[PDB]
């Protein structure tokens, strides 16, 4: 019943199932450029808290920023707490 | 051309005669496009697989004497411990739960990224069946025929468990005992006004 | 040619040499219902199933109604055959309707795919075998083969008063179910009955008499 | 029974209601003379009153609590417990009727288009014609599901729809 | 043309007379085509076969005093064991329902696929007769005159043991007791005005 156990896992689980098998499919529906790539095509203030600043460097071999970790590791945070607040009432 | 379902009839244009199971049957017009038509076969394909795995399982389940389908979850509701062919399995209902996610998610993921592919070949062919796809073409009619017959048998499965509650085998049982006794019509809910 | 009314002016979709040519043509269409071909055809069929279910039905009324007058064939009346036959049987109503419906189904399918296309269920590897004598006999309703075993249909000579035959036989028979059913409703008791207390007491027994049939005298 | 009631035969509020009207109508009954017409027309509302009491007892009505008889509208459940002469018998007269008047009447209208002034045929009734159609459709649905299957029912696009879009 | 089964009609145009048992008896018109001819050829012959051994084994069974033929599967409804001539058979009804599925699954499969023969050579010819296909022709007429004979002996054995209830032998035994006194007018359910 360790909480290090279930949530140690289950993030462990969920950050390998979008490292090796969801990785392209989610970089698939980057290309948005058929119908999208001016956001915003601004000069200034007011158009650049729009448009992209930032790009987040990786030495990852596949590319994986912080925020690809951020979010698989979220889903895995998310769904280890369901495992262990439906063990929660009492099996 | 493996037939057709409705002697007379026409068959429809957008059906092309070199594909397996073609009977021509379609009245709501659902395939007349190329590209859902082809999603469609490849549905098909998977559904019949799934259905042939699924029936052969329940069916192999009752015939050995492990209770029936509907009861072989009953262990993780109800505490208990799941089994096999006689022997304990020591997992708990979120581990097999996410070794069945991981394992599900990898295989289904990595065949769902060769476009769309019904017959794979190499090492899903270990045995040398379909190698000169001469006859292959026959073993696909062959398989996309059983996988028909094994949908619309676990349809039955479902619905009959859930008019009369009693597995497979047994309700077979007691219908070659009493062939006009019961039946769907001694169903009691299947045709109301009786 | 006959009329049912000597005098009144037959409709002009009666009168052609594709509706002339129909079995028991009397130009009787006072409501025009049959102003479209195809739809006198579909009636056409109508007419010919409910001539001959009509007839099968009222001669199992009639013959064990009358022959059970006789000594042999206690047979019980028509409106209480169910219940002593389902307490003569094996299986329960609900099951038999099942097969019924199924068996009859298959069929009045067969037939139906025949009326959409004439030559339709006549084509090679569809049955088993009987696709050589599923056709149809150029006039639809009336097909050959298996269907008149005696070869009665073969002689051209006698096939308009063969046809005329079934016609009036099946529209007489028409009416007398309706009969048998109004008799159920209005004086309570079977048909053969009817018929002995008509002939035992004419000017009597009638429906002028039941109180029912016309209430306002 | 259906929904929470009991049907009027033993209902108690039906026999009380019946008991009322009866009381007020010979209330009104008693000051009158035994050969006067208003005695006459008072006792052939004491039966007419009854026969309606028992004619609604007779058909099996269920009453609620007001001991009201309460009809209802569902196939399944009237045609199992018997009530089908209540709301689906009579929808099923009415829609006959009706749809007899509407198809007779759009057969007078084709027929009346085809003539030279097809206005005065409007204003003035051509009473042959119309009565030669008012009977000619006492079948109308069998020619109504031919007419739907021939595709004459319904005019094309070259209905006038509203410019622009 | 082994005869005519109407004298002075004339036979039907479609049987050829190089053919066995071609009597011309077709009232109904039945094979008018080619490929359903054939295949009705196929049923017959084979329907003969079965109906001679059916025949010859309800005979044999009560010839040799044990039971009747309907009496013979008594043993699995109401509980016993199966026999032959005169030991026990230590068998269950599944086993032989599985190795008469199996068996008959494969005999049949087999002989199903070589198109439509219905005279094979060789391995089923192993005494030696009809090797010069002259007189083999007269030996597919008895062959075929015997198996009309046989099939319309088993639907006597049908109707008549659902008729009184008594096997055949015994039906005959007491027929040539009483010939005028007990044959299918005393019957009793077959003319039933009587
Ligand atoms: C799987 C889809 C499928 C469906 C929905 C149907 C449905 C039908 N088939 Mg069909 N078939 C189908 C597949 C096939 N059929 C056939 C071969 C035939 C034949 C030979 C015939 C039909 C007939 C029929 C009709 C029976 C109508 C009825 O009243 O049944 C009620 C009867 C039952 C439910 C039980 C009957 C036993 C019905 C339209 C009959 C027909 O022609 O109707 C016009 C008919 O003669 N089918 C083959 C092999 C080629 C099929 C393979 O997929
Ligand atoms: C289709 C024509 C047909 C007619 C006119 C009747 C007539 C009748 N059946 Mg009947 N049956 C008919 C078809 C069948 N019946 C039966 C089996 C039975 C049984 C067991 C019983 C009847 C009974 C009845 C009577 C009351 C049932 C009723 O309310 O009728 C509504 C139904 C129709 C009007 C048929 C729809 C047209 C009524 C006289 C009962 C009886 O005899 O009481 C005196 C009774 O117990 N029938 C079967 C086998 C499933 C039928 C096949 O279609
Ligand atoms: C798993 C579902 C499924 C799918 C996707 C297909 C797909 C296809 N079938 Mg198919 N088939 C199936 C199951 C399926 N089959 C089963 C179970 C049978 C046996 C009855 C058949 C028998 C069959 C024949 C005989 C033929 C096809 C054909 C086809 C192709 C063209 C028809 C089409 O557009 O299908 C699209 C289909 C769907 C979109 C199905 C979706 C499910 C619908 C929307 C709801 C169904 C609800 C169901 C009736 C509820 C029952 C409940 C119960 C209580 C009554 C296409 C590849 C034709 C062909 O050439 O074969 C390749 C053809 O002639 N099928
Ligand atoms: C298609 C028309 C039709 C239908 C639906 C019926 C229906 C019936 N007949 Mg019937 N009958 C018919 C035509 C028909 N008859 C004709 C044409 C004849 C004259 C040969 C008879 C002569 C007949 C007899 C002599 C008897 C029946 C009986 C019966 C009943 C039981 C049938 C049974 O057990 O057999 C399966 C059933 C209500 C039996 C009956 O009335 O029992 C209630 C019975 O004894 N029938
Ligand atoms: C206007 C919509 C409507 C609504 C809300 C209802 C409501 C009801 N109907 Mg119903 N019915 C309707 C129209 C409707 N009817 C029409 C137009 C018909 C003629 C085709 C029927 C024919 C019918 C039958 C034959 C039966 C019912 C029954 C019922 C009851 C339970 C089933 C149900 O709700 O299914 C949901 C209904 C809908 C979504 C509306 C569509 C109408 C369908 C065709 C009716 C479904 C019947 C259902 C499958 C039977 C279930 C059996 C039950 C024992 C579980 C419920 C009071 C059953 C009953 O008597 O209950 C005790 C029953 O046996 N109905
Ligand atoms: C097992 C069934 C069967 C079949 C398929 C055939 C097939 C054939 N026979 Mg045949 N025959 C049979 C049994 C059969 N025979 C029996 C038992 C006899 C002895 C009475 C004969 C005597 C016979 C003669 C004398 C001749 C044929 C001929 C033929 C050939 C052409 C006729 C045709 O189209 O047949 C098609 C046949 C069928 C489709 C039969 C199907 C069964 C029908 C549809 C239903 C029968 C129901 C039955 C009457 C019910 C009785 C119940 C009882 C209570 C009254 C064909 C190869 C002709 C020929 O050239 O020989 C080769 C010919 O001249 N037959
Ligand atoms: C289980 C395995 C199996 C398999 C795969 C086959 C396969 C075959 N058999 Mg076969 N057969 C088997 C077991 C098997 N048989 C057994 C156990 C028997 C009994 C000993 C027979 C007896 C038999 C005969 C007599 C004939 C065949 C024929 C055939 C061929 C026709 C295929 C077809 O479409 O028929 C599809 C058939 C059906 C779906 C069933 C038809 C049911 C009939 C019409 C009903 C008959 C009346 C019924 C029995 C009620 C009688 C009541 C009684 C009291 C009188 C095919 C090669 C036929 C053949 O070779 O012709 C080319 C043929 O004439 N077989
Ligand atoms: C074709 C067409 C066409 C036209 O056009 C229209 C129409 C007609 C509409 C259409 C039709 C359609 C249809 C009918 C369909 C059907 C389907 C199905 C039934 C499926 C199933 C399907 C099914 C399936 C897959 C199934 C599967 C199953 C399984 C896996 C099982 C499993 C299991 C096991 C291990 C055992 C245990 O103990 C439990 C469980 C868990 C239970
Ligand atoms: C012509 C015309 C034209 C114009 O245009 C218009 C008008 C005039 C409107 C029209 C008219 C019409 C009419 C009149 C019709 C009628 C019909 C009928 C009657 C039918 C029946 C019909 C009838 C029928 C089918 C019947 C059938 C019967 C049956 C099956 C029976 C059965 C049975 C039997 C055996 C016995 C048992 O135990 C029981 C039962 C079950 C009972
Ligand atoms: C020809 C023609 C032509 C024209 O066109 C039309 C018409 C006239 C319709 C037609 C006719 C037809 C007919 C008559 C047919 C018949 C058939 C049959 C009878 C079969 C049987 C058939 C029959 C058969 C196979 C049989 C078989 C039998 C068997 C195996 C047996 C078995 C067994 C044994 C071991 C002994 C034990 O203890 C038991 C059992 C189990 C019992
Ligand atoms: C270095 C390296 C490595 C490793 C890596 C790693 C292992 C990483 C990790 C990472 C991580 C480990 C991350 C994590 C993240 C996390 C997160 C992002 C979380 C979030 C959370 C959440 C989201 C929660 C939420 C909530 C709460 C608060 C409560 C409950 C409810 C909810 C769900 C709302 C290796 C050896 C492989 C090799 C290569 C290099």
């Amino acid at each position: 019943l360790d909480p290090q156990i279930v949530i140690s896992g289950s993030t462990a689980a969920f950050l390998a199932i979008g490292r090796f098998v969801f990785l392209g499919y989610q970089r698939r529906e980057a290309n948005f450029d058929s119908t999208v790539g001016p956001k915003t095509t601004g000069a200034t203030y007011f158009d650049d808290l729009q448009k992209n600043s930032t790009i987040f460097a990786t030495n990852d071999p596949a590319g994986f920023n912080i925020i690809d970790v951020a979010g698989w590791g979220a889903l895995g945070h998310a769904v280890g707490f369901a495992v262990l607040a439906i063990n929660s009432l009492q099996g | 051309k493996a037939g057709n379902w409705l002697p007379g009839s026409d068959a429809p244009a957008w059906l092309p005669d070199d594909l397996p199971g073609n009977y021509g049957f379609d009245p709501l017009s659902l395939g007349k496009e190329p590209a859902s038509l082809k999603r469609f076969t490849e549905s098909e394909v998977i559904h019949g697989r799934w259905a042939m795995l699924g029936v052969a399982g329940s069916l192999a389940v009752e015939l050995l004497g492990y209770g029936n389908w509907y009861d072989a979850p009953l262990w993780a509701v109800n505490g208990g411990k799941a089994t096999w062919f006689g022997i304990e399995v020591p997992f708990d209902l979120n581990a097999l739960l996410a070794f069945e996610f991981v394992a599900m998610a990898a295989a289904e993921g990595q065949r769902g990224d060769a476009g769309g592919v019904v017959y794979p070949g190499g090492a899903f062919d270990p045995l040398g069946f379909a190698k000169d796809s001469s006859k292959s073409g026959e073993l696909k009619l062959k398989e996309i025929k059983n996988g028909r017959l094994a949908m619309v048998a676990f349809l039955g499965f479902v619905a009959q468990h859930a008019a009369t509650g009693k597995g497979p085998i047994a309700a077979l049982g007691e219908h070659l005992a009493n062939p006009w006794g019961a039946n769907f019509a001694t169903n009691g809910i299947s045709v109301p006004f009786f | 040619r006959q009329s049912w009314l000597p005098g009144s002016q037959i409709p002009a979709h009666l009168d052609t040499p594709a509706a002339q040519a129909l079995a028991g043509n009397f130009g009787f269409d006072p409501l025009g219902l049959g102003k479209d071909p195809v739809a006198l055809r579909w009636y056409q069929q109508a007419e010919l199933i409910h001539c001959r279910t009509a007839m099968a039905g009222v001669a199992g009324i009639l013959i064990p109604g009358l022959l059970t007058k006789a000594g042999a064939l206690n047979v019980p009346e028509w409106y209480d055959a169910g219940k002593v036959a389902i307490e003569n049987s094996f299986a329960p109503w609900g099951s038999l309707l099942a097969v019924q419906l199924f068996l009859c189904g298959f069929v009045e399918a067969k037939r139906w795919q025949d009326i959409r296309k004439p030559g339709s269920q006549g084509e090679p590897g569809s049955f088993l075998g009987f696709e050589a004598s599923l056709k149809g006999t150029s006039e639809l309703g009336y097909p050959g083969g298996p269907f008149d075993p005696l070869g009665l249909s073969k002689e051209a000579d006698k096939w308009a008063d063969w046809k005329l035959k079934e016609v009036k036989n099946g529209r007489l028979a028409m009416l007398a179910f309706l009969g048998f059913v109004a008799q159920k409703y209005a004086t309570g008791a079977g048909p053969v009955d009817n018929l002995a207390a008509h002939l035992k007491d004419p000017w009597h027994v009638n429906y002028a008499t039941n109180g029912v049939s016309l209430p306002f005298l | 029974d259906i929904a929470g009631l009991t049907p009027c035969s033993e209902s108690k509020a039906y026999a009380k209601l019946e008991k009322k009207e009866l009381k007020t109508l010979e209330k009104r009954l008693k000051q009158y003379e035994a050969d006067s017409a208003p005695a006459v027309a008072l006792k052939a509302t004491m039966e007419r009153t009854k026969a309606r009491f028992a004619n609604y007892a007779k058909a099996g009505l269920l009453c609620g609590n007001d001991g009201l008889p309460h009809l209802i509208a569902d196939p399944g459940l009237a045609l199992k417990y018997g009530h089908a002469g209540e709301v689906f018998i009579p929808t099923f007269g009415f829609l006959y009727v009706a749809g007899y008047i509407g198809y007779v009447g759009r057969q007078y209208l084709i027929a009346v288009k085809g003539e030279a002034k097809p206005t005065d045929k409007e204003i003035i009734i051509d009473v042959p014609l119309a009565t030669k159609l008012a009977w000619q459709g006492a079948g109308w649905p069998l020619a109504a599901v031919q007419e739907l299957q021939r595709g004459t029912l319904l005019e094309k696009e070259e209905n006038i729809t509203v410019s622009p879009r």
